[PDB]
């Protein structure tokens, strides 16, 4: 029986300040009881002043983000390099995620 | 008497081996405004003369981005260009996500040729009525190309297309030895392009409302200068 | 005012000229071919005109090997014939696969005369301007020869001809068969039959041939082969004296 | 004489006449006028009814695309209903995906990428619909990036942005007049009497609040279509200033 | 000439094929819709010219689409039967997906939607029908009356007519129907509908069909006598002056 | 399951149908009408799976009504139930079948006779003098086998049906929250809002 | 020159559909067929057109057909176009029976068919049906019924109708003698008493006819449908006015 | 004539003019030549510099297929690239199936069969180019030249384009004074020569020469571009003899 | 010429589809062929013409077996008939034998074939078949049968008839010497004397192809053990059986 999922540990955190925001996340990456790398980032700037991190199953994470970033790219292409309002961003991420409602991305994402 | 039973469809060869419908297409590129492109060994440049309707309407742009390192200017039927420039944006994105390598300019030519291709060999349609000058900066430095609706993409050093484009091409053909060497300095490569374009004006002169410019190179991601910002060249 | 433009419209006298015109194209070939059957062999003849010091003749034939038993000769443009040669060349492969045994000459010709009929009634394409001549040594009829045309026709030939010279190569044979009162050439080996055609052709054309002006193939007890370049010179010699 | 019968046929001088005739179809519509002001944008149209038994509001020549975008069409009505429909879906969808309002020009954009779907034959993709739409659009809207904008959509597939523009049977004289009136510092009430004035002019029939419809859009209240009493007195209040000078 | 196809514009921006379809509506018999302020009344004429045929199941020109909406036409008979069917089904599908029964405009819109769909691609011919849709929306009391053309456009009217000699009947209506004050009685609203056809009927009430529709899904056809009871009362004041 | 009873008498059909609706632990309603009139003289009760139940009912109703304006004639009880069994019949062999059981009771103005058809989700149809779906039969069928007579008055039927319910209450574990009764006849459908108002 | 009759997809400047009109014109080339209503039955009478000495006609039929066990039709026009319909007309008829488990009402069946004929008039690449039909049947909704349908897709209900050749004549004569209640054996009378007058042949010979009728009563609480045999004809034919 | 409009149509003499006109467009493009040395081949094309603004060394007209096939054509340039991409798939799927890089002779049919096809349907335009290509397989080197009708053969060396005859007579020659395979190196040299001599039809339009070759000894089985030093030599080794 | 005879989809002002009649012309041209119904059999025959005696005519049938109780012949475009045949022998299994465990009656095969003949018509983009066949067979409940099928798709039943060039008169000859009684041997006779005048070539055993439907041949099966499976009624006479009946005129 082929099981398409895996957990690569990790923890991320996001606090919203009065006029700034942070998003942290350790760099360790694991598999069961072993180490895969002591430094493998899980927190990226996606452009338009938006940080994002998807934590859970390593691969679904990389996928979502890439998929999100390629999406910011086209939002500009179609609306005159207009800036992506972080709220407008979350709404968009929803559709991305719900896109796979029946073969879900095994991750907890945070922008 | 005196008909031409060989120009009804893109799918018919005249007795001499000519595709008239395609020819008429180019003719529509001649009827459009002018645009110029020229490059050195560190940058490429697009200079275009936007046109308009009333003193109330806006000037229709003709420079289009495609990636951080690529773009083009157009002449002719606006819509066709949209489709083309768009197909291009797609091709670059694929070559970016999948392989993670910036699409080389020559490749973008082949691609725009093979797509324009299909429309000269099948029944029912018509050929794209629009010419484009593409510019970019891959791993072989600067790059300039000139595509025509027949699927003929040629890589130049400079050029212009559009009504009266002639004069500007002439100019570029002389000042060549001069600009091909304008390296490290963008401000001069553009002043050159602007000179060359003026060789094609007859009605008015370029004002801040109808002038468009664009550059890309070594440490300059494809950016477009519009209106109030191109003033230092007028 | 265009009957003859469409492959589907009948003239007031049920003609369909497009199919008719198809034929004249089977002639601008300017190559003649006759095929005669032995008693356990079958041979087809055809001239090999190579009008250019540049074309390397090895790649200049009008007879291909459909299957390891059937051979074919075509009276038409190398492009069109090369097509047909392929379809049939494939019908063979598939037939075997779907039925357990090697496909007969007589059949393959019917798949084609049929194929070039549907080809022509549904109008899904223009009819190929060539004539196909199928030869082989069947295990239920040995000396077998069938020939299909563009109009989707076919039949058996005790030995036939095709080219810009139908009647000549033909009548010449009608008088030779009018005597022997039989329907086949008598001889124990191919070698000798071959000699019979070249022999009985120069007679109708009125010209000598060398090891390059002709081209022949033959069929044995299940083993179709094309006559060699140099080897064709052989029987040409042997029959240059027993006149 | 011979090259004007195929929507995919270039004339010897690189022209597509069927497309041109398409436009000539609009001139037959009644006039529509749009004037943009730093206060808001105005849209007005001549109704022109064949009979007194028609119900006026039956003729939707000005409609809402969304709370912040409205428009007036001219040309074939059936062809309009289809664009208006697409446009509305375009807006609402974008809203759904982004939780925001579609830029006026980005909407106008999608409306043109629709007309761009004419042509029958099969040279690759597929866009089912034979010929060009027979209608133009005056899209008045407003968004946080470029403020009050006014656009002109043509079946050709292109569009321009205007300060003021007129389409339909009268766009000839109307466009001239507007060329000599419009100025950046026009108030909303000022443009209303101007759109109203130019219609009366190059219109025809006695200008009553029955054969003339007037609307406008603002940041504050979005797209609103002026009711009959308002327009009615806006006409009197108008026709009056004509006495003196 | 340029009137050969639906996909070609004439130099002046027309599309004649669709226009010619309309020329057929004029061929059919006359229909006339007249609304009051508590009802709507449709009227027609019977092609009573060549009869030795049945009578029982003779078309009334007027058809019900739902319990609260009726439709009448003019033009290619056979063409009309399909629109009536298609609109009937849609009327039931609407209830299935929204509980609420259709609105008179939603129906008119759906119909004209179809009529227009048949003028899109070539290898299709526009319906040679023109129609009048009348009725009352669900739990509403404002009478409604719309008309649709072969081209695909729809419109609402206070009263309207289509078919041969519709120019005449229209003139009449125009100088009689008061926009400010519609017939306030079903009886007078009928009277007005009748007297209008009585200018193209060629005498007799044997050539006139009348159907009345009020609110609350209450519809009802008229009989031959009742109809004559008006031909009667209007043939009086006619020479009475 | 829900309660679905029905009985044909002298000149009419009577339908009983429990009123409660339950989602797991709670009872979201105790006044639900499991009925749905297909036409002036045809009535159809139902009971089955949560969603499937009324999506189907309405669908059927829509078809009948369509047919009725189109033909301007009213489809007969016999032909109506036939149509239903057809659909359900096709349903059972489809990606996902409706799990709905039904009772159809109409008045055949053509024969002037009341008729009651009982159909289960499998497409099994049968004409009966009285019927019930699910577990509902075991508690009643004997009482009706005992007292039912074809000559019965509408007035007598109700009295009978009352007994069956009283039994359903005394021995059934579920509390169905009472029933709602309805009568079909030459004059159409009406609701005995007095078996509830009692 | 230039005319608007090149296809069905085209309105003439006056909204005419010529192509359809021409099909409607193909009917006047068919054998006359009649249908007469009666207080207790319906009669179908036709007159075989085609003729020759050696033409089998005692077994097979050409103008009268059973669609339902309670519905019958008279054909007139394109032979092949007639069967295509007749068959589907039969399938539809059985689906109604299979769905409602009742027999399909006449008007419904006539309407379904007219609705198909309608459709071949509005879509490109299609040619309308060159047929006309006289439907005679009975259902519990409206007792006996007589209907007619043409290529344009319209249908109607007559009390006595004729289609085919010399319709003017046949139609006229009927319009005259038809008594509105007329019993069956008087309609079968009037059938020939009309067909006769509008023929050509030196004499009206039995082998040139086709009769069928629909009767019912208290007896068989249902309908009996009969299609006369060559015999019964040659007989009832004499009982009238033929030696 | 009405026989030169459609692409499928046969003229009364079995002539397909649309394909012929196709050729007229081919013998007008630039000039392309193909040399077959002992082991491997040599290709060369004439590139025309219209203006001074044309980055040199760029805008290549010779394409490699897989990694062992040379390929050059003349006529409609877009049609060019096209016919080759197909060849590129046709190649690839073949190696993916059999492992062994595609047989130069096999390859040709694939292309022919394809070009073949564009002469069958009237909804498409025949290929407007003549193609020359070849490479080294298991049976050494081969050199073909396909044309607008799909017709083709093997050559000792050939060429098409506006100026081809001179290229031919000065080509047949090399054959006569060398009957036994030319020379790897030497081929290149004499190649750059055969172009110049043929350019005298574009004389007033300065040009740029492009050569590629494929050889079991210099390339090592693979097809490579002749750039660098040997590229110069070959030019002068031709510029000298041009005097 | 009209402007209506070049479209299957087009009605002439009178009401005549065109392309059909010209198709029906290619038939009225083909070689003469006839069919006679007996009382205990049915005979179908058609002539043969050689392009040249260099060709083997004994490898191209003209009287074909569709079912072991039905055979058929033709007059018109050769090639059509060849495949129209194999499509008929199939639509005979897939449409009847495979649903009813038995072969089809005469009437229905002829109609299943006219069905395929119909398609060729109703539809632009294809041309109808230039052939007209006479199909003859017999089935238990219907006795023997004779039918004609034209491109128009229509089909009729005869007692005797002919189609082809020499038909006007051949169809006249038969008319004279036919009566309900002729035994099969008589028909086989009457046929030859009619296939007689209708020729300019010769009258040997090869240039004549005739077959007939009659009694069962318990020999022509290949097996024996099953009582009911008795044999095929269709018999294509051999070159010999012929010329013998030719001597006795």
């Amino acid at each position: 029986q082929f099981n398409p999922y895996g957990d690569n540990g990790g923890t991320i955190l996001g606090i919203a300040g009065e006029d700034f925001a942070v998003l942290a996340g350790d760099t360790r990456n694991i598999t069961d009881y072993s180490i895969n790398s002591r430094y493998e980032p899980k927190v990226f700037d996606c452009g338009d002043n938006i940080v994002m991190s998807a934590n859970g199953f390593a691969a679904d994470g990389d996928a979502l983000v890439k998929r999100f970033k390629n999406s910011v790219k086209w939002y500009h292409f179609d609306h005159n390099d207009k800036k992506l309002s972080i709220n407008s961003a979350a709404r968009n991420i929803q559709h991305l995620l719900y896109g796979k409602r029946f073969f879900p991305y095994y991750v907890h994402t945070i922008i | 008497m005196f008909r031409n039973n060989y120009d009804g469809d893109t799918v018919t060869f005249s007795p001499t081996g000519r595709l008239f419908q395609v020819e008429y297409a180019l003719e529509a590129i001649k009827q459009g405004s002018v645009t110029v492109g020229l490059r050195s060994n560190t940058h490429a440049v697009l200079v275009a003369l936007k046109r308009n309707a009333d003193e109330l309407s806006s000037y229709q742009k003709k420079i289009i981005k495609c990636d951080e390192h690529m773009g083009l200017s157009l002449a002719g039927l606006a819509p066709d260009a949209r489709v083309l420039s768009n197909y291009l944006r797609q091709q670059c994105n694929y070559s970016s996500l999948v392989f993670n390598r910036k699409l080389a300019v020559e490749r973008a030519g082949h691609l725009l040729c093979d797509k324009a291709q299909k429309n000269t060999q099948s029944y029912g349609g018509r050929p794209y009525g629009v010419g484009l000058l593409i510019i970019g900066y891959d791993k072989s430095g600067a790059h300039l190309l000139e595509f025509q609706p027949s699927g003929n993409v040629t890589e130049l050093y400079g050029t212009a297309i559009g009504a009266r484009s002639q004069g500007a091409k002439t100019y570029l053909e002389r000042t060549l030895d001069t600009f091909i060497k304008i390296d490290g300095n963008p401000d001069e490569l553009i002043k050159a392009g602007v000179e060359a374009i003026s060789q094609s004006l007859r009605d008015e002169s370029l004002t801040v409302d109808n002038l468009s410019i664009a550059i890309v190179g070594k440490d300059t991601p494809f950016t477009i200068y519009d209106g109030e910002a191109v003033a230092k060249y007028i | 005012a265009g009957y003859d433009r469409h492959i589907t419209i009948f003239s007031p006298e049920g003609r369909l000229y497009q199919v008719e015109y198809a034929f004249k194209a089977t002639n601008q070939t300017n190559i003649n071919s006759l095929a005669v059957r032995g008693k356990d062999c079958t041979v087809v003849i055809s001239q090999k005109k190579v009008p250019d010091k540049l074309l390397d003749p090895t790649t200049v034939s009008y007879i291909f090997c459909i299957s390891r038993t059937i051979g074919m000769v075509v009276n038409g443009p190398i492009p069109d014939a090369r097509n047909a040669a392929l379809r049939a060349k494939a019908e063979a492969a598939e037939f075997r696969y779907k039925y357990g045994y090697d496909m007969p000459c007589d059949v393959l010709a019917k798949r084609m005369a049929n194929l070039s009929q549907i080809y022509t009634q549904r109008a899904y394409m223009r009819p190929l301007g060539v004539i196909l001549t199928f030869v082989s040594v069947d295990e239920e009829l040995g000396p077998s020869i069938y020939k299909t045309d563009p109009a989707g026709y076919y039949v058996g030939y005790k030995a036939t001809a095709t080219g810009p010279k139908q009647q000549e190569i033909t009548t010449n044979l009608e008088n030779h068969f009018k005597k022997s009162k039989i329907d086949h050439i008598n001889e124990e080996s191919w070698e000798k039959v071959v000699e019979f055609a070249i022999t009985h052709m120069i007679d109708a054309l009125g010209t000598e041939f060398s090891k390059n002006d002709l081209e022949v193939g033959v069929a044995t007890k299940d083993k179709f082969f094309t006559l060699s370049a140099e080897n064709i010179e052989e029987r040409l010699v042997a029959i240059a004296e027993q006149d | 004489s011979e090259y004007d019968r195929g929507v995919s046929t270039f004339s010897p001088e690189g022209r597509l006449f069927q497309v041109e005739y398409s436009l000539e179809a609009i001139k037959l519509g009644s006039t529509a006028i749009g004037i943009a002001t730093k206060e808001g944008v105005v849209l007005g149209v001549e109704k022109r009814a064949t009979s007194p038994l028609l119900e006026s509001d039956s003729i939707e020549k000005i409609v809402e695309i969304d709370r912040h975008i409205g428009c007036a069409m001219s040309g074939l009505t059936a062809d309009a209903r289809s664009m208006i429909e697409h446009a509305r879906t375009a807006a609402v969808t974008h809203n759904l995906y982004y939780d925001e309002d579609i830029n006026v020009e980005s909407l106008t954009q999608s409306v043109c990428d629709l007309a761009l779907r004419f042509g029958e034959g099969a040279s690759g993709e597929e866009r089912l619909m034979s010929r060009p739409f027979g209608v133009a659009l005056l899209i008045a809207g407003h968004d946080a990036d470029d403020g009050y904008q006014l656009f002109h959509a043509e079946p050709s597939g292109t569009f321009y942005r205007y300060n003021a523009k007129a389409i339909g049977s009268g766009s000839e004289g109307a466009q001239a007049e507007l060329l000599n009136e419009w100025h950046s510092s026009l108030t909303l009430k000022e443009a209303e009497l101007l759109v109203l004035k130019i219609l009366k002019q190059v219109m025809e029939e006695k200008l009553d609040e029955n054969n003339a419809q007037l609307s406008c859009i603002t940041k504050q209240d979005g797209f609103k279509i002026y009711d009959n009493e308002k327009t009615a007195e806006l006409i009197k209040e108008l026709k009056e200033k004509e006495a003196a000078e | 000439g340029y009137d050969r196809a639906l996909s070609i514009f004439s130099p002046d921006g027309h599309i004649f094929q669709v226009e010619y379809a309309l020329e057929a509506v004029k061929r059919g018999t006359c229909a006339v819709g007249v609304k009051g302020k508590n009802c709507v009344v449709l009227g027609c004429e019977r092609r009573s010219t060549l009869k030795l045929q049945d009578t029982r199941i003779t078309p009334s020109k007027v058809s019900k689409i739902d319990s609260h909406v009726v439709l009448s036409f003019s033009g290619l008979n056979a063409d009309s039967r399909i629109l009536i069917e298609k609109a009937r089904v849609e009327a039931q599908s609407h209830r299935l997906t929204l509980e609420d029964p259709v609105t008179v405009e939603y129906l008119t819109r759906y119909v004209a939607g179809v009529q227009q769909r048949y003028t899109q691609s070539g290898g299709v011919r526009p319906f040679g029908v023109s129609t009048l849709i009348a009725g009352f929306d669900p739990r509403d009391d404002e009478p409604k009356l719309y008309q649709t053309e072969p081209s695909g456009i729809y419109s609402s009217w206070s009263a309207q007519t289509i078919g041969r000699n519709s120019k005449t009947v229209r003139e009449f209506l125009e100088k009689n129907y008061d926009r400010k004050e519609p017939p306030a009685t079903v009886e007078e609203c009928v009277k007005l509908t009748v007297r209008s056809l009585l200018e193209v009927v060629q005498t007799g009430a044997k050539n006139i069909e009348i159907t009345v529709v009020k609110p609350d899904s209450d519809i009802v056809a008229l009989s031959s006598e009742e109809i004559n009871q008006y031909v009667t009362q209007i043939e009086q004041e006619k020479q009475e002056q | 399951m829900d309660i679905i009873l029905g009985i044909r008498v002298q000149d009419s059909v009577i339908l009983a149908s429990s009123k409660a609706v339950t989602r797991g632990i709670s009872v979201l309603k105790d006044s639900d009408d499991k009925t749905r009139q297909l036409s002036p003289h045809t009535l159809m009760s139902f009971a089955g799976e949560a969603g499937d139940t009324v999506q189907f009912a309405e669908y059927i109703q829509a078809n009948i009504q369509l047919y009725s304006i189109r033909e301007d004639y009213e489809l007969s009880p016999q032909a109506v139930s036939s149509f239903v069994r057809q659909e359900l019949a096709k349903s059972i062999r489809s990606r996902r079948p409706y799990q709905v059981n039904v009772l159809i009771g109409g008045y055949d103005k053509k024969k002037n006779k009341p008729e009651l058809y009982q159909i289960d989700y499998l497409g099994t149809k049968v004409e009966l003098p009285y019927g019930a779906h699910g577990y509902s039969g075991f508690y009643t069928f004997s009482l009706l086998d005992h007292h039912y007579r074809p000559d019965m008055t509408t007035e007598e039927g109700l009295d009978l049906l009352k007994l069956c319910v009283q039994e359903l209450e005394k021995r059934m574990p579920m509390d169905f929250k009472g029933v709602i009764v309805k009568i079909v006849d030459k004059d159409g459908i009406r609701q005995v809002d007095d078996f509830q108002a009692q | 020159s230039r005319r608007y009759d090149s296809r069905t997809t085209i309105f003439s400047p006056e909204g005419r559909l010529y192509q359809v009109e021409y099909a409607l014109e193909s009917i006047s080339h068919a054998g006359t067929a009649i249908g007469i209503m009666a207080s207790d039955g319906i009669v179908l009478a036709a007159e075989r057109k085609v003729t020759s000495t050696l033409l089998e006609q005692d077994t097979s039929t050409e103008k009268l057909y059973k669609l339902n066990d309670k519905i019958a039709v008279a054909v007139a026009g394109l032979t092949a176009d007639a069967e295509i319909l007749i068959n589907t007309a039969r399938i539809h008829a059985q689906n109604y029976l299979k769905t409602y488990n009742e027999d399909i009402p006449v008007e419904i069946l006539v309407r379904r068919l007219s609705d198909i004929k309608q459709g071949y008039t509005q879509h490109g690449g299609l040619r309308p049906f060159g047929v006309s039909f006289i439907y005679a049947g009975y259902d519990d909704r409206y007792g006996y019924q007589l209907y007619t349908s043409n290529p344009s897709g319209n249908y109607t209900g007559w009390k006595a109708i004729s289609v085919g050749a010399n319709t003017s004549a046949a139609q006229t004569l009927l319009q005259m003698d038809y008594k509105d209640d007329m019993k069956v054996d008087d309609a079968i009378e009037l059938a020939l008493k009309t067909l006769s007058k509008t023929t050509d042949s030196s004499a009206l010979t039995y082998d040139r006819l086709e009769f069928a009728t629909i009767r019912k009563g208290a007896n068989d609480g249902e309908v009996y449908q009969k299609i006369f045999k060559p015999q019964e004809i040659k007989d009832i034919l004499v009982k009238t006015g033929i030696t | 004539t009405g026989y030169d409009l459609s692409n499928s149509v046969f003229s009364p003499d079995g002539r397909n003019f649309q394909v012929e006109y196709a050729v007229k467009a081919v013998e007008n493009g630039t000039t392309s030549i193909g040399i077959k040395c002992n082991d491997g081949v040599v290709f060369a094309v004439e590139k025309l510099i219209t203006s001074k603004l044309l980055v040199p060394q760029k805008n290549v007209k010779i394409q490699v297929v897989d990694r062992h096939i040379g390929c050059v054509y003349s006529g409609l340039i877009p049609d060019g690239r096209h016919l080759v991409n197909r060849g590129r798939e046709e190649a690839a799927s073949f190696k993916k199936l059999y492992k062994t890089p595609i047989p130069i002779p096999a390859f040709a049919d694939r292309l022919g069969q394809y070009v073949q096809a564009h002469t069958l349907y009237n909804s498409v335009r025949p290929f407007g180019v003549s193609t020359i290509f070849g490479g080294v397989d298991k049976n050494g080197a081969h050199l073909y030249m396909l044309e607008p009708s799909g017709s083709y053969w093997g050559y000792k060396g050939a060429a098409t384009g506006k100026g081809r005859q001179s290229a031919k007579a000065e080509l047949e020659k090399l054959v006569d004074h060398h009957p036994e395979g030319l020379s790897a190196r030497e081929a290149v040299k004499q190649a750059a020569k055969i172009i110049y001599l043929a350019h005298e039809d574009n004389k007033e339009k300065d040009f740029e020469l492009e050569i590629s070759w494929c050889s079991l000894s210099e390339t090592n089985g693979l097809h490579k571009f002749v750039k660098g030093d040997l590229l110069q030599e070959a030019i002068d080794f031709a510029q000298k003899e041009i005097n | 010429t009209d402007r209506y005879s070049f479209s299957l989809t087009t009605f002439s002002p009178s009401g005549k589809l065109g392309q059909i009649d010209y198709a029906l012309t290619a038939v009225k041209q083909g070689v003469t062929s006839l069919g006679i119904k007996a009382t205990n059999g049915v005979v179908i025959a058609t002539e043969k013409k050689s392009s040249s005696p260099l060709a083997m005519s004994e490898t191209l049938s003209k009287v074909s077996l569709l079912t072991p109780d039905i055979g058929a012949v033709y007059s018109g475009m050769g090639p059509d008939y060849r495949v129209l045949v194999d499509k008929s022998r199939k639509v005979a299994h897939t449409s009847y034998k495979r649903i009813y465990g038995e072969y089809p009656p005469t009437k229905l095969l002829v109609s299943e074939v006219a069905k395929i003949m119909q398609e060729a018509t109703q539809s632009g983009g294809v041309r109808p078949f230039g052939v007209s066949l006479l199909i003859a067979g017999h089935d238990e409940f219907n006795g023997f049968s004779l039918y004609q099928v034209d491109p128009s798709g229509s089909y009729f039943p005869w007692k005797a008839t002919a189609i082809g060039k020499g038909s006007v008169a051949a169809k006249t000859f038969l008319e004279k010497r036919w009566n309900d009684e002729l035994e099969l041997e008589d028909a086989i006779h009457i046929a030859l004397l009619t296939l007689k005048e209708s020729v300019e070539g010769e009258f040997n055993g090869d240039t004549i192809e005739l077959a007939i439907i009659g009694d069962e041949n318990p020999d022509l099966l290949g097996y024996t053990g099953i009582p009911t499976d008795k044999g095929p009624r269709f018999r294509k006479l051999t070159s010999q059986e012929i010329n013998d009946r030719l001597e006795a005129l």
